[PDB]
């Protein structure tokens, strides 16, 4: 049992480090490697496996075998190569589907990861991509899913070119309408981690060999500038696909308005700056016409759109488009958060916990160039602090710290104050410029912190 | 440690639970300070099981722990009492607000209709706490999503009877926070929610309280115009008017 | 059920 084990062990360990030493001429030893992997027990066909994974990663070839002694066996041997990558392969979905066991199989996603990272280029990636996905695909996190997805991110991260992040991306899309556009939501966040759309003495030569080094060289360099001006265009266009159909993804999403409406508008979001200038006009009509976890998604709608005007530029390129609509929907939902309750437990934008946001919104609102603190700060302000009846004291500071910092000089915010128009619902106060209500009750509160830091306000 | 065999028989009871609360709740204002930690580890306690019952909810919601749960509020509110007879506020008059946040927890985890009578009755203790110790307490939010609820909102004996306990609260907690200068402005956003809820009878008339509620401390707060720096003339109103009704 | 199974089109590319 266990010497016949470690026999079996001792014996891919020889055939593993022939192989290293001579691949070309051992190629029979790796269907014995095959032959090891049939035997019943579970550890010999991990061990097998591993071994297989270990000699294909060091036999591949950094480049991509073209497909049809010198040239011919090479063929050959490269015909015969591919022959079993494709067999080892064809047991990798195989024991894939089938899913003690559970180990096996995510000893088979940790290989299916390696292959991945290491032999992207190669032949059969649109069927190794495939395989992997296939596993992200369904509803539950299955062992392994933190192995590939980082696999996936890091090829995304490396493709300069784009052309197997384009393989991937249509592979994902593919899911997507297969899971009617219903999956984890770390799933949305590959897309983002795309780098095409982030990236916004002297040995002897004889008198015949010079001639020919001069010759290539001057080949060599028309060959770099012609690459360079094709790998341009090249990445050029595969941006322009990639969000062709990474947006197509998102607007569907957007249509079925499932729970992931949160991944869809941050990739909107991220990737609004890489868009043509037309779409930019029509992409907040999308968000708008929302508004018939309601409270929540009118948040990311109004904060995306916001992300979108802070595009630098857009005072050149003015495309208008009158997002005060989004502004009073911020106004106007303050209220229905302050009645609902919120927990951080212990232990979408850009971030999570709702309440950042809202603090976001108002930040990037304040870090506008003079786009407020024309007396309509002070009447968002008073509304904010109406809804600072509730929640945590550190937010409640947090929103209090805002206008703080706050480069205007009104003081009149957290008391009487100038007429509260755009949807009204509140002590309107027209014309009484008097230098004169919540704090007095908020210093009344169960945490006995508020009552200082509304102490440190009035003082202030 | 008598405090603490007191506080442990009680526990165990629960007109005899009743007597031995009022005895441990006797030898507690014996020593205040001694059994600020009395208190303090009975919250705890009740802590610890809300932790785990959210990591299991029924301990929380037992009936003894809801009497366990009803002896620390009112343990809280006589510490917050004798906190404001002596001044400066006690450890365990200071413990009431972990106690809210506990009962705000399990409310949350426990948001059931059949559980609704639970959450009224916490809600009630947490607003007689509030008011004996004078400070405000956010039950509004819970009131409100109360009402709103499923059986609140839409119709049933059951049903009209959470939705009356819930308008009583709903008006405790309006007369508490009525001498509060900024009473109009902190029932504004719940006057709103109760419009669009309405948008029967009792909800109206408890509509139309809030709203004359809110138009009178208005009117106080337009009367009195001074800065300030003269919160004395606040405090003055603040104590003329009681709206105890 | 997660099968990629997925023909004849045309493209209009001139004028």
């Amino acid at each position: 049992v266990k010497q016949q084990i470690k026999n079996d062990k001792e014996a891919l360990g020889i055939q593993a480090q022939q192989l290293l030493e001579e691949p070309v001429e051992n190629l029979h030893l790796i269907r014995n490697i095959f032959e090891k992997f049939d035997s019943p027990y579970i550890t010999i066909k991990k061990l097998s496996l591993l071994t297989l994974l270990a000699v294909f990663r060091d036999i591949i070839p950094g480049y991509k075998i073209r497909p049809l002694k010198e040239v011919a066996q090479r063929w050959e041997y490269e015909q015969t190569l591919l022959k079993h990558y494709a067999k080892f392969l064809q047991t990798l979905e195989t024991i894939l589907k089938s899913f003690t066991q559970l180990s096996l199989y995510q000893v088979a996603v940790r290989c299916c990861t390696k292959l991945i990272e290491q032999a992207s280029h190669f032949n059969l990636s649109e069927k190794l991509f495939a395989l992997a996905v296939r596993q992200i695909s369904h509803k539950t996190k299955r062992p392994g899913f933190d192995g590939i997805i980082n696999s996936l991110k890091n090829i995304f991260e490396e493709d300069n070119l784009g052309k197997t992040s384009l393989k991937c991306v249509t592979i994902l899309s593919r899911m997507f309408k297969q899971r009617n556009y219903d999956v984890l939501p770390d799933v949305y966040d590959l897309f983002l981690s795309v780098n095409i759309l982030n990236d916004m003495d002297l040995p002897y030569l004889t008198k015949k060999a010079r001639k020919n080094y001069k010759e290539t060289k001057k080949i060599t360099q028309e060959m770099k500038e012609a690459d360079a001006v094709i790998t341009a265009q090249d990445k050029e266009k595969y941006q322009s696909e990639i969000l062709k159909i990474i947006f197509i993804t998102y607007f569907k999403t957007l249509q079925l308005k499932g729970k992931l409406i949160g991944n869809a508008l941050e990739g909107v979001a991220r990737l609004s700056h890489l868009l043509n200038i037309e779409f930019l006009g029509d992409l907040l009509q999308v968000l708008r016409e929302l508004v018939m976890q309601a409270t929540r998604e009118a948040l990311l709608t109004v904060s995306t759109a916001f992300e979108i005007a802070s595009a630098q530029g857009v005072g050149k390129l003015n495309l208008d488009l009158d997002l005060g609509l989004f502004v009073q929907r911020l106004y106007k939902i303050i209220f229905p958060f302050s009645l609902n309750p919120d927990a951080d437990l212990n232990k979408v934008v850009n971030a999570t916990t709702e309440m950042e946001m809202l603090l976001k919104c108002f930040q990037v609102f304040f870090f506008k160039s003079k786009n407020i603190s024309s007396s309509r700060l002070s009447s968002f302000s008073k509304r904010l602090a109406i809804a600072s009846m509730q929640l945590p004291e550190h937010s409640a500071s947090a929103d209090l710290a805002l206008l703080k910092k706050l480069l205007s000089r009104y003081s009149k915010l957290s008391r009487l104050l100038t007429s509260e128009e755009q949807i009204g619902d509140g002590i309107y106060n027209p014309f009484i410029e008097d230098p004169d209500y919540e704090p007095f009750l908020l210093k009344n509160h169960y945490s006995p912190a508020v009552s200082q830091s509304a102490k440190e306000l009035l003082k202030s | 440690f008598v405090l603490k065999e007191v506080y442990l028989g009680m526990a165990r009871q629960s007109d005899k639970i009743n007597f031995l609360k009022n005895s441990a709740v006797n030898l507690f204002l014996l020593d205040a300070e001694s059994c600020y930690l009395i208190g303090f580890r009975y919250i705890r306690q009740l802590a610890i099981t809300l932790r785990n019952t959210i990591h299991s909810r029924k301990p929380v919601q037992s009936w003894s722990y809801v009497h366990s749960l009803d002896f620390w509020a009112r343990l809280l509110s006589q510490a917050a009492w004798l906190s404001r007879e002596k001044g400066v506020a006690s450890e365990l008059q200071s413990l009431v607000y972990p106690l809210v946040q506990i009962a705000l927890g399990v409310i949350m985890s426990s948001p059931s209709s059949q559980l609704f009578p639970m959450r009224f009755h916490i809600i009630r203790s947490l607003i007689y706490l509030s008011r004996h110790t004078g400070v405000f307490i956010p039950l509004a939010p819970s009131l409100f999503e109360v009402l709103d609820s499923s059986y609140v909102s839409r119709k049933k004996v059951y049903q009209d009877g959470l939705i009356d306990q819930l308008l009583e609260l709903l008006s405790e907690y309006y007369v508490l926070y009525a001498t509060d200068i900024s009473f109009p402005e902190l029932v504004i956003p719940a006057i709103v929610r109760s419009k669009r809820f309405a948008k029967n009878r009792g909800l109206l008339t408890l509509v139309n309280r809030l709203e004359q509620q809110s138009k009178f401390m208005t009117e106080k707060r337009n009367q009195q115009k001074f800065a300030p720096i003269d919160s004395d003339s606040v405090e003055q109103f603040a104590q003329t008017i009681d709206w105890q009704q | 059920w997660n099968s990629d199974s997925d023909e004849n089109n045309v493209e209009i590319v001139t004028a």
